[PDB]
């Protein structure tokens, strides 16, 4: 169906990234009209800016140098009720980590009446020269291995405690 | 003797007077087989012509001295009279008596009274009779006036001894006859209409046997007593707690946040009276009756954005669904008992609440709905059994010539009749191979076979006719079954769409070889033989029933339409005509009757409608029960004694058999002599070593754990484990680390016990296959073939991996093992099934292929009439001029046979039956648009299909299953077959509680005031005083209510408090006088836990509701007070007893409880793994779907019963557009697609429906070995 | 749905005439669609005049005929929407009737009453 998944935070300078935004109506089989604009506050200032708009299947761009070129749409197609608001930079460069903002305009469309809603979502970038391995993969990783070697040196242990036992046992014979 | 015969003259009178006189002065049962209404018996021998139908004095010594005469008819049935004149006019000499007793016992006065009530029982079908038939009714009663009047004049009145008066059934036909003139000369006619029906009720008496019947039934339900006291108070008890948990849940609507003019709820709300209206301020799914329910929890359904979850307005259903008050619960709670339509109220429950509340119906389910239709069945069944002990009991106590017999020797055994079978079996083939879409090659091709096939049949007719001679020919009954299948099949030949379908009955020829297929023909032989009499009492009390609701609400049901019905017309299902009145009553036979109730009472008011249908359910399961129990146990026991051989003359299929056993044989032997003419300790020690490892407790409990680790990180992997990224890592590394140790195991295994017997064990052989299926996928993976289709296939077999548990837990493998030795007569019984309904399926096939598609306006999903688009060119030609329309077919019908066999299971099980069965009486033909209710009178084939292969088809299963199951319990010694050693320890020793002598009673204590209290609380008033209370503590807990006001509330909490008071005060008592001998009791313990539950949990309840803000836990805690109702078993014998028998069954109903719920994990996460992104729609929603693990689990504990599998499946029978979209793009996942696979998707309902039925068979089966163990003893 | 009217009443002249009409209908009676309409001829096949009228609420539209002697004696929502007629006048004898409309019955209502006016 539906799912939110967060935006991942760490981009590769020079490489292409996807900063995505799911916002999920709270019940499916309802009709709306959606559309959005996105706004970037870069690190050293405090000021978002508008950086592009998209609405009726028609991206806009704002006239700003950071993005311009770079942007290409990757949320919802062939509709206008978009519950995948994401974008793609193709181009990454230092001046896209910041802090985006992931305005969505929901206008829900029931029996006489007409919900006009809204939501906000922030997305934080990090630009780096390399792509950094998660804490969570190396750990996993290393408790793998150490629960394989603990393991492997309880099993032969016993498997030579019992040998002796039953070796001592049958010359005793 | 047979000399005993003499005339009743005024002299033998005298003479009868003399000595009552006598009698009188100075100051025994008759022989039953001179009891009147029996045969004559043949001791005394024939009677000669002058007094047959005459006035004869007393044969029976215990009437000889009191003035009574009897009279014997021409069948030698036995009369009693009274000699004492008929309202003191006529005497017994007079002639107009002697003629009046000479109509009375007579056999053409009683096939008089029985087609006059055959007539007008057809007659009271018309719900609109004509003007001419007030003539007939005048008749019919004329007639009746003519039978009482004869009956009077015979017997006598009312004072004597042998009178009309004093028979029961004689009051019926009084009370009939005053009703008619009362009502003729009285002016509702719906009401003198059904007095009318009683009429019916006369069959009893005029066909003979109807009233043993009728008594045995009376006598079955008198041993119900306690069984029938237990139901009321669980029921009760379990309806008190629905109603404190869901009190006024059902009313939560999604009510708009903005609304103009200065408007609120409160004022909105008396504004409103249609339902267009009441769409417009809360929120409603596209064509409901009923708002969308919703939660205040995170676990219950949401509203849509601009709404807010609010308790206001109606329930659900017209209302009719809630627990708002005691009546309302206790009605759900009989609904979920019966189970019908039980999962609608549980996913209103559950969007209500909250899905944390199906603990609530899994509870229910299993102590209601299992245990209580359980305890019902066992005790209807020993009635039975008792009753038919005591009966078999009591019952003990030239040319022409030559070329004849040259056809006749043509017709050989071994071979004729071989090829005979060869041909049934090949025709059936051959008919199950037609299909709607066929081409006419196809056609022509069946065609042909077929005549080649009726052909054949007719020489083998005409060859054995004149072989034999014909009226030899009509001697066996195989011949004439023949003879008019062949004569059946010729009529077709010379000319409908079922004629062609009657050809089928010649599968059951095979019989004759097939012992199974003939233990279900000898259980339908049975039906209408030797139970022939209980299957008319049965058929009699459907119609009764069916001309009762007709004459009822029939008429309300066409006066009340729109109330029901937005088009204003009729439903589907009505009391408007006797057809539909019939159909609505076996609907109810087969379990359906809330939702007609529903409609019942929307029309006619609630308590006629209660009133009627529960009636309906208790008398008419009654009855099919009974049928049921006599149809088992005939066919099982009484039919079945091996009187002759295993096919005492040889059979043709045997002698055909030994005849290839020699030729064969023979041959290959020739064939063989023709082709010989032509031409170290160090090894054992680690094998000692590895034995001792694996046997050793610390290696299968570290296995053990692994294994649930692993099985249950498998529930973790649902449609948010993109959400979950860590744990999405560490599931990966713990596969890893998993299929290691499982082959470390493997390889243990391998060196301990040997390759011999470790690949002779079949526990082994399925745990090698479960490793070697994770060893080639994880080598898959590290190699890099990850994206193929087939290793993704593959990787979906990891839901296997529980399965590793079998044989770990001693309870499963005790299961799975008498599962295993059941499974052999399953399968014959499963054949003889599968057969049976081919037959179904083929006929179903040849009257509805192809017809089931329908012209529909796509956006409300509407068929067009047939007045506009009659057929398939005009839906068309409409689909180019308008946009949403399709031309569109049902997803299960009868277009092949295996798409039959799966309607069939629809009907069979009736989940899903409905929407095939409105199909089949809408259908016109193939490419003509339906039209409503066409052929009306397709019901009879789904009644038809529902009994005999529903009906019989279980019968046979279960009466195989009882005489398998018997068996495996007799081999091993009668030991429990469900229970494991140590159980079995238990067993014995839970066994010794119930069978306790009288202990040594408490001595008093020496105190003076002590001693008083002792001999006050041992007393029996002190015990019957506190039951008095706790069943007025029961109806102040019944009294509450939703809405109640204030003053309510709080005199209900001061009573409440009261009870508190009195129960702690008599524990204090108790505690006073007994003193440490009290706590000796179990009963006094768990009176002493209630009293301390009681105090504790009114304390807390109040801290939360006083200071804090938690109503879920205020709920929780107030069913605290349930524990002082609990007490009621105490004084209770015959439930506590019934209680005793459950707590015996616990430990075999927990080892397959254990057993279900790992299927049920193994399924659920196949489930996941598949329908994860189907289509939400029928019975797939955004709370009900295998999205994730607890909403697979919900989905499947309501299959379990079956309710509502045809919903779940129908989405996934979706697999092209423009049903489904394979490009569907899903946010937050790389799935595409919301397409089904059905093959997938039909084979996982069928089998989990079948599991599960087996399953709860075992424990069917398990609770009534423990009844009969208990009560017998 | 069955209309129950007196086919004929007999009222002395000066008197008050109530002229019952009485329907059932298994709808409840709501008073926005209720249509209720009264009309008098003089003969079966004469003309009928409009005298009282229910569309949400009792319209009399007072007909100089019976000057101001018409008024309403009954309860639409307890199916009684009989009429009653002031000190009744030679002039007022004639035939009465009573059409009912109660949706969301389909099926039209009709009554009749012949009203007789003796010394
Ligand atoms: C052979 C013989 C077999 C047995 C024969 C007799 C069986 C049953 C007799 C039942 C008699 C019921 C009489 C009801 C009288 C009545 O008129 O009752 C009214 C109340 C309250 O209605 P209300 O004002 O809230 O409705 C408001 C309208 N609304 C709901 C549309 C919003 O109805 C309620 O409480 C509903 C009470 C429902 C009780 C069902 C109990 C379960 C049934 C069977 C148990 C097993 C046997
Ligand atoms: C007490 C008794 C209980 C009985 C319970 C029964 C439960 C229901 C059982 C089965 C239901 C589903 C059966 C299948 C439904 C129809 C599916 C269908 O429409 O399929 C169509 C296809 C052929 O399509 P086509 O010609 O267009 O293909 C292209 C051909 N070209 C290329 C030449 C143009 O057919 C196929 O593939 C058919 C392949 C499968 C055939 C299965 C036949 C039925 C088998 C067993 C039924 C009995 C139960 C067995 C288990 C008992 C435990
Ligand atoms: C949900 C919210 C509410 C939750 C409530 C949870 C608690 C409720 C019940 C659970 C506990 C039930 C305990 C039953 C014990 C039965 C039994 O087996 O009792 C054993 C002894 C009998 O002692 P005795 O009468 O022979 O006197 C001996 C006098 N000597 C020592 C001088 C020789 O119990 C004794 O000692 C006295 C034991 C007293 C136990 C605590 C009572 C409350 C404070
Ligand atoms: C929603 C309702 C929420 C509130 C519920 C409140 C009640 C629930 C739980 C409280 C349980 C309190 C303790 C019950 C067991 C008491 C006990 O000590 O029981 C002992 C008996 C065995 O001794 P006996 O009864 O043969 O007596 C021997 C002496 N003589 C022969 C002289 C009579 O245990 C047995 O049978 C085992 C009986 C087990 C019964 C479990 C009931 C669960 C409900
Ligand atoms: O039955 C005879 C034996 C049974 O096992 P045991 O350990 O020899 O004897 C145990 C017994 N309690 C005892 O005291 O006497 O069992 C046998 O004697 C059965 C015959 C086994 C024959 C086959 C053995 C093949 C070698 C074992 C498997 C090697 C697998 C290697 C895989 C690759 C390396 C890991
Ligand atoms: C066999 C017996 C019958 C089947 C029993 C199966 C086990 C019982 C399976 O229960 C699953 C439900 O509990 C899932 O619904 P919940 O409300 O618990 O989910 C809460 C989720 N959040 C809100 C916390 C995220
Ligand atoms: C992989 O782990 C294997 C261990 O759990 C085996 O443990 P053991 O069963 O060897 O524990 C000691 C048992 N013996 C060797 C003393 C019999
Ligand atoms: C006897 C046989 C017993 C077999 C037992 C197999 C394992 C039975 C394991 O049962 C519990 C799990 O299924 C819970 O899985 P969940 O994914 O619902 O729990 C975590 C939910 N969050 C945290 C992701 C939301
Ligand atoms: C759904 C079906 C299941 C519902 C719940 C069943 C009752 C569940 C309640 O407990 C059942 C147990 O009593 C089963 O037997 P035991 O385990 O107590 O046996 C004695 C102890 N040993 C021998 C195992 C150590
Ligand atoms: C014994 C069995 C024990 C386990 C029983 C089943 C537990 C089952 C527990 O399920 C927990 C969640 O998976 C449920 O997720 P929801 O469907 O509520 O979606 C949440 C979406 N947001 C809010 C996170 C975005
Ligand atoms: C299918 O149904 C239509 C219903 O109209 C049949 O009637 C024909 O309809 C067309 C278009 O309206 C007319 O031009 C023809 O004259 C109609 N036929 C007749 C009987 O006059 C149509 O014939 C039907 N076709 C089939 C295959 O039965
Ligand atoms: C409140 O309701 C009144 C009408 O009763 C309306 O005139 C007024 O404008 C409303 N005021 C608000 C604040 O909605
Ligand atoms: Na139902």
């Amino acid at each position: 169906g539906c799912v939110e998944v967060d935006s991942e935070t760490e981009a590769v300078y020079g490489m292409t990234f996807k900063i995505l935004c799911i916002s999920c109506k709270r019940r499916s089989e309802t009709n709306a009209e959606t559309f959005t604009e996105w706004t970037f506050r870069q690190k050293g200032t405090e000021e978002f800016v508008k950086i592009l708009r998209y609405e009726n299947e028609v991206l806009q761009l704002e006239e700003d140098e950071r993005f311009e070129g770079r942007v290409v749409w990757n949320g919802s197609r062939g509709t206008k009720d978009l519950q995948d608001l994401s974008i793609f930079i193709t181009n990454v460069t230092y001046n896209h980590s910041g802090d985006y903002e992931c305005h969505v305009y929901r206008l829900l469309f029931f029996e006489n009446y007409e919900h006009n809603t809204s939501v906000v979502k922030k997305i934080h970038i990090e630009v780096v020269d390399k792509a950094n391995r998660d804490m969570a993969s190396i750990v996993s990783e290393i408790m793998m291995y150490v629960l394989i070697v603990v393991l492997t040196i309880w099993l032969v242990a016993e498997m030579i405690y019992c040998y002796k036992k039953i070796a001592a046992a049958t010359e005793t014979a | 003797g047979p000399q005993s015969f003499v005339h009743f003259t005024k002299q033998s009178l005298a003479l009868i007077e003399q000595r009552i006189a006598e009698r009188k002065s100075k100051e025994p049962k008759p022989s039953s087989d001179l009891e009147a209404g029996k045969q004559l018996p043949f001791i005394y021998g024939d009677i000669p012509p002058g007094m047959v139908s005459e006035p004869l004095e007393d044969l029976d010594p215990y009437y000889a001295d009191k003035k009574t005469f009897i009279v014997l008819n021409k069948g030698k049935t036995i009369f009693r009279f009274n000699a004492t004149p008929a309202l003191y006019m006529l005497s017994p000499f007079s002639p107009l008596r002697r003629i009046s007793i000479k109509i009375l016992v007579h056999s053409l006065f009683s096939m008089l009274i029985m087609c006059t009530i055959l007539t007008n029982c057809i007659f009271m079908t018309m719900n609109n009779p004509p003007d001419w038939t007030k003539n007939v009714e005048y008749t019919f009663t004329g007639i009746y006036t003519f039978e009482s009047l004869v009956k009077i004049l015979a017997r006598g009145f009312c004072v004597g001894e042998f009178t009309f008066l004093r028979d029961p059934w004689n009051w019926l036909d009084f009370v009939v006859i005053v009703f008619a003139y009362l009502t003729e000369f009285v002016n509702n006619v719906s009401a003198l209409r059904t007095f009318r029906v009683l009429r019916a009720l006369k069959t009893i008496s005029v066909i003979p046997g109807l009233k043993t019947i009728v008594g045995a039934l009376i006598q079955s339900v008198k041993k119900l007593s306690d069984v029938m006291i237990l139901t009321v108070f669980c029921l009760s008890v379990f309806a008190l707690i629905g109603l404190q948990l869901f009190m006024g849940n059902l009313k939560h609507k999604c009510f708009r946040n903005s609304l103009e003019n200065n408007e609120t709820l409160e004022s909105i709300m008396n504004t409103l009276e249609s339902e267009e209206d009441f769409r417009k301020y809360f929120y409603y799914l596209e064509g409901s009756k009923d708002a969308l329910l919703c939660g205040f929890s995170t676990d219950s359904g949401q509203c849509p954005e601009g709404y807010t979850c609010v308790k206001i307005g109606r329930n659900p259903d017209y209302g009719y669904t809630s627990f708002d008050t005691f009546s309302w619960a206790f009605l759900a709670l009989f609904r979920l008992m019966t189970q019908d339509y039980w999962e609608n109220l549980y996913q209103q429950t559950l969007r209500a609440a909250g899905k944390t509340y199906m603990i609530f119906f899994v509870v229910v389910i299993f102590l209601g709905s299992f245990y209580l239709i359980n305890l019902i069945l066992a005790v209807v069944a020993m009635a039975y059994e008792e009753q038919n002990q005591a009966n078999i009991e009591e019952a003990k106590q030239p040319y022409w010539i030559k070329f004849k017999k040259c056809i006749y020797f043509i017709v050989m055994d071994p071979f004729v009749d071989l090829a005979i079978t060869i041909c049934i079996v090949l025709n059936t083939l051959f008919m199950a191979m037609e299909h709607h879409p066929m081409t006419e090659e196809f056609k022509n091709v069946l065609a042909i076979g077929n005549l080649v096939f009726t052909g054949i049949f007719a020489a083998e007719m005409v060859l054995k006719l004149i072989a034999m001679d014909p009226y030899e020919y009509f001697q066996v009954g195989w011949n004439i079954f023949d003879s008019l299948i062949v004569t059946l099949s010729l009529v077709e030949l010379f000319l409908l769409s079922v004629l062609r379908s009657f050809r089928l009955l010649r599968v059951f020829k095979l019989a004759k070889s097939w012992p199974t297929l003939n233990m279900l023909i000898k259980i339908i032989g049975n039906s209408v033989g030797a139970l022939g009499n209980l299957t008319l009492v049965l058929a009699i009390i459907v119609f009764i029933f069916a001309v009762v609701g007709m004459q009822l609400f029939g008429k309300s049901y066409k006066e009340c339409v729109c109330k029901i019905n937005d088009d204003c017309t009729l439903p589907r299902w009505h009391m408007n005509d006797f057809f539909h009145s019939f159909l609505i009553v076996f609907r109810v036979l087969c379990g359906e009757w809330i939702e007609t109730m529903w409609d019942c009472m929307e029309v006619a008011g609630q308590a006629m409608c209660l009133i009627v249908y529960m009636m309906v359910m208790v008398i008419g399961n009654l009855v099919v029960l009974n049928l049921f129990l006599a149809l088992l146990l005939s066919s099982f026991s009484s039919d079945n004694l091996t009187a002759i051989e295993e096919d005492p003359d040889a059979n043709n299929l045997q002698i055909a058999v030994t005849r290839i056993k020699k030729g064969i044989n023979y041959v290959k032997q020739t064939l063989r002599e023709f082709i010989l003419k032509a031409f170290g300790k160090i090894w054992w020690n680690i094998r000692k070593t590895c034995y001792k490892i694996v046997e050793h407790s610390w290696f299968e409990s570290f296995i053990v754990l692994m294994i649930l680790l692993s099985s249950g990180a498998l529930a973790f992997e649902d449609i948010y484990i993109e959400r979950k990224k860590t744990i999405k890592i560490i599931l990966e590394y713990a596969d890893k680390i998993f299929t290691y140790i499982f082959i470390l195991e493997m390889l243990l295994k391998w060196i301990a016990y040997g390759y011999k017997t470790y690949f002779t064990n079949a526990w082994c052989w399925l745990d090698f296959l479960i490793v070697d299926v994770s060893l080639v996928t994880l080598v898959a993976n590290t190699l890099g073939y990850s994206d193929l289709g087939p290793i993704k296939s593959l990787r979906t077999l990891r839901a296997l991996r529980p399965l590793r548990a079998l044989s770990r837990f001693e309870g499963m493998r005790v299961v799975v093992n008498a599962l295993i030795g059941a499974i052999p007569s399953i399968m014959n019984v499963l054949l003889v099934c599968l057969i049976f309904w081919l037959i179904f399926s083929i006929m179903g096939v040849n009257l509805f292929a192809g017809k089931f598609y329908e012209c529909i306006n796509t956006t409300d999903g509407s068929r067009f009439p047939a007045s506009q688009v009659p057929n398939r060119s005009e839906c068309f030609a409409l689909m180019n001029v308008s946009q949403n329309v399709r031309w569109k077919n049902l997803k299960v019908n009868f277009d092949n046979v295996g798409l039959g066999y799966l309607s069939l299971l629809q009907v069979a099980t009736f989940k899903g039956w409905t929407i095939i069965m409105y199909a089949a009486v809408d259908s016109v033909n193939v490419d003509k648009q339906p039209k409503y209710e066409y052929s009306l009178y397709m019901y009879i084939y789904f009644v038809v299909f529902i009994i005999f292969g529903s009906f019989f088809t279980l019968n046979l299963f279960i009466g195989v299953i009882i005489d398998n199951f018997n068996q495996q319990k007799k081999k091993l010694g009668g030991q429990d077959i469900f229970m494991t050693e140590e159980q079995k320890k238990y067993y014995n020793a839970m066994k010794k509680l119930g069978s306790k002598k009288p202990q040594k009673p408490i001595p008093r204590p020496g105190n003076k005031i002590q001693g008083c209290i002792f001999d006050l609380v041992t007393n029996q008033a002190f015990d019957i005083s506190i039951m008095v209370l706790i069943c007025l503590n029961m109806v102040t807990m019944m009294v509450e209510k939703e809405g109640q006001s204030q003053h309510m509330t709080e005199v209900l909490y001061w009573i409440n408090v009261v009870f508190i008071i009195l129960f702690t005060g008599e524990c204090v008592l108790k505690l006073i006088s007994l003193r440490h001998y009290y706590f000796t009791v179990g009963w006094n313990i768990f009176d002493f836990v209630v009293v301390i539950i009681s105090i504790v949990g009114m304390f807390l309840a109040d801290l939360i509701e006083t200071y804090f803000v938690s109503p879920t836990l205020f709920r929780v805690i107030r069913l605290a007070r349930i524990g002082r109702i609990l007490r009621l078993v105490k004084g209770a014998k015959g439930i506590r007893t019934l209680l005793f028998a459950l707590m015996m069954s616990l430990p075999a109903l927990f080892n397959i409880g254990l057993l279900l719920f790992l299927v049920m994990f193994i399924y659920a996460i196949f489930g996941m793994s598949n329908f994860a992104y189907v289509k939400k729609e029928d019975g797939i929603n955004d709370m009900f779907n295998f999205e994730t693990f607890g909403n697979s689990m919900i989905c499947l504990f309501q299959i379990t019963t079956s309710a509502g599998w045809d919903g779940l499946l129908a989405p996934i029978l979706n697999s092209k557009p423009p049903d489904c979209d394979p490009k569907k793009v899903h946010p937050g996942s790389s799935v595409e697609g919301d397409c089904g696979n059905p093959s997938v998707g039909i084979f996982y309902f069928v089998s989990y429906i079948i599991i599960s039925f087996l399953v709860v068979v075992n424990m069917y089966i398990a609770v009534i070995l423990e009844n009969f163990s208990v009560a017998t003893e | 749905m069955e209309v129950t009217v007196p086919a004929t009443l007999n009222v002395l002249n000066g008197s008050d005439a109530r002229l019952p009409c009485t329907f059932n209908s298994c709808y409840t009676v709501n008073h926005k669609q209720f249509s209720l309409n009264w009309t008098y001829q003089e003969c079966n096949n004469c003309s009928e005049e409009m005298f009282l009228q229910f569309r949400m609420k009792i319209i009399n539209l007072k007909l100089e005929r019976f000057q101001d002697r018409v008024e309403f004696s009954g309860n639409p929502s307890k199916y009684d929407v009989s009429v009653m007629l002031r000190n009744v006048q030679p002039e007022d004898e004639g035939i009465y009737n009573c059409y009912i409309m109660n949706p969301p019955d389909r099926h039209r209502g009709h009554g009749k009453i012949h009203l007789q006016v003796l010394m």
